């Protein structure tokens, strides 16, 4: 993960969506909400998240 | 089943049904939307805070 830590969730987003990088790892609320207000609702969450430390 | 599909279905929102879409409410560079100048709908939309 070191080897290519990003900085800034819009920037990741940014990224995820022009295809530099391929998964994100951060909280469930704001990946959450980023799906939630997302135009056109590309990307996509897994479950209802939580999935580890709740 | 796909032509009925495509001709039946997925048909392209030209309606925003009211002012609750979140394409007006997060509004960007290909919708534009506006109200005539100093009239009630602005004083409407400028009285309402969120």
């Amino acid at each position: 993960m070191t080897r290519f830590n990003q900085r800034g969730v819009e920037d990741a987003l940014v990224s995820l969506k022009t295809g530099k990088l391929d998964a994100f790892i951060y909280d469930a609320a704001v990946l959450n909400y980023k799906a939630g207000r997302d135009e056109g609702c590309k990307l996509v969450t897994i479950g209802s998240g939580y999935i580890f430390a709740t | 089943a796909n032509l009925a599909a495509f001709l039946v279905l997925d048909r392209p929102e030209e309606r925003i049904t009211g002012i609750n879409d979140p394409r007006l409410r997060n509004p960007s560079d290909k919708f534009i939307y506006a109200t005539v100048k100093q009239s009630s709908v602005d004083i409407y939309f400028r009285r309402q805070v969120e």
